[PDB]
């Protein structure tokens, strides 16, 4: 159980930013609550002015006051109302963010190990579930509290003997409350179990309806769901039975204490300790005490039930990442030289399939390098950990002398670019996809990348320039459009280790025949996948991979 | 509509007392402010000790008859619409298993099936609830209103014309708190849909280090999202106020108007009293009981449908001749009524005879199966049993008469002395299914298990093998006795053993000359000594014959054979 007290500590440590609404929405609940029951108080008051001499200018004091605390209390509940959905909704826009910020960071192992829908289902629903407890189960409690504070101290106000009746009847009805309901879980289990039995025979019979109507009859089937049935229905009585019975007890037993209060108040009327106001005023408080007084008990109980939602979100949020420490080194000149020593790989995920065994080659800035070889779509992970997407396992890639884990994470990827075989786009504008993952770049270092990946043909046709927009993850462009938007996404940011796969294998020849002449392999170290020798024409050092090896 | 009617007119015995107790039972309990007023008055005006015990003895009476009255009426109310619900459970399962076998041929409905009859319970007994709550707190509202009406007519006008002012302006207003709500959901799933766009392409945007873009822009859209929450939180709060000021204020007017009516002398202070607290009673009575109706609409909304899914021969032969014939036979399935999987097929399998079916898998053998029982009526032609046809028998003379085993049979949920004797209307006796254990070969599998045949299977077969459950299969059918066998896949994955025992059951058994039986399954050793060995493609007879009447044929049946 100290799992939901956890719990329940870090809803209250997300939510201590909000401190001032909270306590404003105390105060005005507070006001609330004191300004609504004075209203029976000046019933009493108003019932026994008009009893004995009239007066009219106390009845008119009484009806006025009478007005304005109405019209206060109202004014703080509505008051309070909007500051309870106010700070709900701050907390559900805090928790989002932060859930969010949380998962952006965590490695490619953990996105491939779970689902996008379930994150989605987590974001959309769990972080309102969250949301939607403090303000709720605090408005719920407080109010009651207070209630049956105000409730009492006025009840002692009016008349302590009448209060101490009163109370003399709290206990019994606590105690049949708790039996009632341990005897209504003892049979709601004895129900649910009989309802499975009952579920199983029509689970065999849609299972088996075929056999069923080969051999036999349904009879024989429908008669038996009948027998079930009849046991449930005893059952189900039972229940009713018994709620019904201890809906009776409790009824007597109010009927008892109000007979036993109203026979006390008479006798105090006798005595002239009392007045017709303060009886009825006495009458009104004691009927409403109750269902605030139980819900009182019933807070708790709801609170660690409704608290179980958090568990997930929290758990998502508190995973360590397994990547390795961040890095410092940021040089601003870069030899672009990449060499791999005795490297093998495998997937965290799925281990024990080494999909790589002591790869080893040297990269050079001014020659080319060819991997041919489908390697049963096995080259796409020696780009990954190009990249530092991924950590080797045995030996260590090195860029420059010094290890590629120790670059920056916003400057490496800046330096080293690559193109994916399948290009993903993203709903925002064809210049926010372009100049993608640059945080400000002028307009006009974009369209030189379109001219310089043959892909300013259509920027021209297509209206606005290249301030238009496309559908989510792309819709309105073809394959050709989104390798050529791909590739001049890579040359912008004018890289130093160009890493491509497969660029005339979709698109012309003549597109990746201007790349490899480009700025970007010019005297920078460029990286081609291909599933055929003929990039061999151009390539300087070729290498093949199969099975998880080298030539 | 008058469906539930019709269905709870069963019961209007018992609902008339029912209502009788109600009423009873509501007007009992209104004693206590009544006779509080009252008696304040009277011991005001100095009243007897006489007058009083009387009034508190009478008061207590009541109340106490009232609350037995409430407890009997509603044991009995619940008594008889329990017994209702059963009933209409029972007649729905009746209904839903009395569906033909194109309804059902399709499998994977067989979730909702699952679930119909199950939702029809809940449905029953929510509305059940529902229906006595709102029922109870209507008499018991009139009730009040009746009193209310005897206290002062010229007061209850103003509670009475003021209530829709109360219970029609919170309608209105909360409009804008649920426009304003929906418009927040659209923009948070908005914002939601692009986190998730940029979970889904990690390796690219972590290619490219754009994780704070992606921070940004979802800050932005909470940003943009936060006026729409100040706007919902001033709505919400508005309606409250009014929600709030217009039941609060109502306790004002009553209270001035019957201060105005005792200055008057119309009214005396406890009759003021009184109908205070039977304004309040009055109130928290309407105000549960106009919670109650959305959930009843739902509820015969869901029974509509229930009940509109509700809405969706006798020969008795004493001996059977153990013939079987057809006219241009051609069977198609509803599903797909364009493709015909027999077309005018033409086999005779005469009593005391074998035939075996010879063919590619799906040429439409269990088309043929599913005719001779009669289980779907064909496309075309007639089948003929011993010159009758087929759906002209009755369903329990034929099932008893005709019998067989599927391709997948399945074992019963139940024990093994049990499940080998489903569906018979007679038990068998303790030696003659010893005897049709034994005949099938599956008394070795029966007497492996702990505790003999009276073992329970579990579903699925679970605790008995493939093997096991072909030889239950074969056991259940031989004890049926039928002059018919359609033999279907019982010994085709089974032993050797198995097989042997089958094989002897259909040629070297006594009740061989007596029974006809059809073989359709991959028994290569019994496809040869077939009396007749017939080859059936495409819904169609190809060759027919003996196996070396077949092999010198040069048909179908020799190619597949070599």
């Amino acid at each position: 159980q100290v799992n939901n007290k956890v719990l329940m500590w870090r809803l209250l440590k997300l939510s201590r930013p909000d401190l001032p609404l909270l306590v404003a929405a105390f105060f005005f609940l507070v006001l609330a609550v004191l300004g609504e029951t004075l209203i029976p108080h000046y019933s009493g008051r108003v019932i026994d002015i008009l009893g004995g001499d009239f007066d009219p200018h106390a009845f008119a004091s009484a009806i006025f006051f009478m007005c304005l605390f109405s019209f206060g209390s109202s004014l703080s509940a509505g008051c309070r109302g909007g500051c309870f959905t106010y700070t709900m909704s701050r907390i559900n826009l805090r928790i989002r963010e932060q859930l969010f910020s949380s998962l952006l960071r965590q490695d490619l192992g953990f996105f491939q190990e779970t689902k996008t829908g379930e994150l989605n289902s987590r974001l959309s629903s769990d972080t309102t579930l969250m949301s939607n407890w403090l303000p709720l189960n605090a408005n719920v409690l407080l109010r009651s509290l207070v209630k049956v504070v105000g409730l009492y101290g006025f009840m002692l106000s009016i008349s302590p003997r009448l209060t101490l009746l009163s109370l003399l009847h709290m206990p019994f009805t606590i105690a049949a409350e708790k039996v009632y309901n341990t005897r209504h879980q003892e049979v709601l289990r004895e129900i649910q179990d009989a309802v499975a039995r009952a579920g199983q025979v029509v689970r065999e019979a849609v299972g088996g309806l075929q056999t069923v109507r080969s051999f036999g009859a349904e009879e024989h089937e429908v008669c038996r769901y009948k027998e079930a049935l009849e046991q449930c229905r005893q059952l189900y009585w039972r229940r009713d039975l018994e709620r019904a019975l201890y809906l009776l007890v409790r009824r007597v037993l109010h009927l008892g204490v109000q007979m036993l209060m109203l026979s006390c108040g008479l006798q105090q009327m006798q005595d002239g300790e009392l007045t017709q106001g303060s009886l009825l005023s006495f009458m009104i408080y004691q009927e409403s005490v109750g269902s605030y007084v139980q819900t009182l008990v019933y807070i708790y109980g709801d609170m660690l039930s409704n608290v179980g939602a958090a568990e997930k979100v929290f758990s998502y949020m508190d995973r360590q990442p397994n990547l390795p420490s961040p890095g410092t080194l940021a040089p601003t000149t870069l030899q672009g030289v990449v060499k791999f020593q005795d490297v093998s790989f495998a997937y965290p995920n799925r281990p024990d399939r080494p999909v790589l065994k002591g790869l080893t080659f040297t990269l050079r800035p001014g020659e080319v390098t060819a991997l041919v070889g489908p390697n049963g779509s096995g080259k796409s992970t020696v780009a990954a950990l190009l990249q530092n997407l991924y950590q080797p396992t045995g030996g260590q890639v090195l860029l420059d002398e010094k290890p590629i884990s120790q670059y920056e994470h916003c400057y490496l990827h800046s330096q080293v670019v690559s193109v994916g075989q399948e290009p993903v786009l993203f709903s925002g504008s064809v210049r926010n996809n372009i100049a993608y993952g640059l945080q400000s770049c002028e307009d006009d270092k974009v369209m030189a990348a379109a001219q310089a990946a043959h892909a300013d043909d259509f920027i021209q046709e297509m209206e606005h320039g290249i301030y238009t927009d496309v559908g989510e993850k792309g819709s309105q462009l073809a394959a050709g459009q989104k390798q050529r938007l791909a590739i001049a996404r890579a040359l912008v940011r004018d890289p130093r280790v160009l890493i491509l796969d497969e660029a005339t294998s979709a698109l012309d020849v003549q597109c990746e025949q201007a790349l490899q002449d480009w700025n970007s392999r010019g005297d920078r170290t460029v990286l081609v996948i291909a599933h055929r020798l003929q990039t061999v024409q151009r390539a300087h050092q070729i290498l093949v991979l199969q099975e998880g090896k080298l030539q | 509509v008058r469906r539930l009617l019709g269905c709870l007119g069963s019961e209007t015995r018992r609902l008339s007392l029912f209502l009788v107790l109600v009423v009873l039972s509501s007007l009992g309990e209104m004693a206590i402010p009544f006779f509080t007023g009252r008696l304040t008055d009277w011991i005001l005006q100095d009243g007897s000790a006489d007058t009083f015990t009387r009034n508190l003895t009478l008061m207590s009476i009541l109340t106490i008859a009232s609350a037995v009255l409430e407890f009997v009426g509603d044991g009995i109310y619940n008594n008889t619409m329990g017994h209702v619900h059963s009933h209409l459970q029972g007649e729905v399962f009746g209904a839903v298993l009395r569906q033909e076998t194109e309804f059902f041929q399709q499998n994977q409905t067989g979730n909702i099936m699952s679930r119909v009859t199950e939702d029809t319970s809940t449905l029953s007994d929510s509305l059940s609830e529902n229906l006595s709550l709102f029922l109870w707190y209507l008499v018991r509202g009139l009730c009040l209103l009746g009193i209310m009406l005897w206290g002062s007519v010229s007061l209850t006008m103003v509670t009475l014309i003021t209530l829709p002012l109360l219970f029609l302006l919170p309608k209105k207003v909360g409009k804008w708190y649920q426009l304003l709500e929906v418009q927040v959901r659209e923009s948070l799933a908005k914002s939601s849909q692009v986190a998730i766009e940029a979970l889904s392409a990690m390796p690219t945007v972590r290619s490219f280090a754009n994780e704070e873009g992606e921070a940004q822009k979802f800050r932005e859209k909470l940003q943009e999202i936060k006026t729409l929450n100040q706007k919902e939180a001033v709505a919400y709060a508005v309606n409250s106020w009014t929600t709030s000021i217009s039941g609060m204020l109502l306790k004002v007017g009553i209270l001035y108007i019957g201060g105005q009516l005792v200055t008057s002398g119309a009214v005396s202070s406890g009759n003021l009293v009184t109908f205070v607290l039977y304004q309040m009673q009055f109130t928290q009575a309407v105000e549960v009981l106009l919670s109650i109706y959305p959930r009843v609409q739902k509820a015969v909304g869901s029974s509509e449908k229930i009940f509109e899914y509700l809405d969706r021969g006798l020969l008795t032969p004493l001996h059977l001749e153990g013939l079987v014939q057809f006219q241009d036979v051609s069977f198609a399935y509803p599903n797909r009524p364009d493709v015909l999987v027999l077309q005018g097929l033409t086999f005779t399998l005469r009593p005391g005879e074998v035939t075996a079916l010879v063919g590619p898998n799906g040429s439409g053998k269990s088309t043929v199966a599913a005719l001779l029982q009669n289980l779907y009526q064909p496309t075309g032609g007639q089948l003929l049993l011993d010159g009758k046809p087929l759906p002209q028998y009755e369903h329990r003379y034929l099932h008893r008469q005709v019998a067989a085993v599927g391709q997948e049979p399945q074992v019963f949920g139940r024990s093994l002395q049990e499940n080998i004797a489903y569906g018979l209307t007679q038990k068998p006796t303790m030696e003659e299914i010893t005897a049709a254990a034994v005949k099938s070969g599956a008394h070795s599998f029966i007497s492996g298990l702990p505790q003999g045949y009276d073992t329970e299977v579990d579903e699925a077969g679970s605790q008995l093998s493939g093997g096991q459950r072909q030889a239950v299969a074969l056991a259940r059918a031989l004890i049926r006795k039928p002059c018919v066998l359609i033999l279907d896949d019982a010994t085709s994955a089974l032993d050797a053993n198995s097989q042997l025992q089958v094989e002897q059951l259909l040629y070297e058994s006594p009740e061989r000359y007596s029974r006809s039986v059809l073989l359709i399954t991959q028994h290569l050793s019994l496809v040869e000594q077939a009396d007749h060995i017939l080859f059936l493609e495409g819904g169609a007879i190809r060759e027919g014959g003996t196996h070396q009447q077949l092999m010198e044929k040069k048909g179908c049946y020799w190619a597949m054979v070599q």
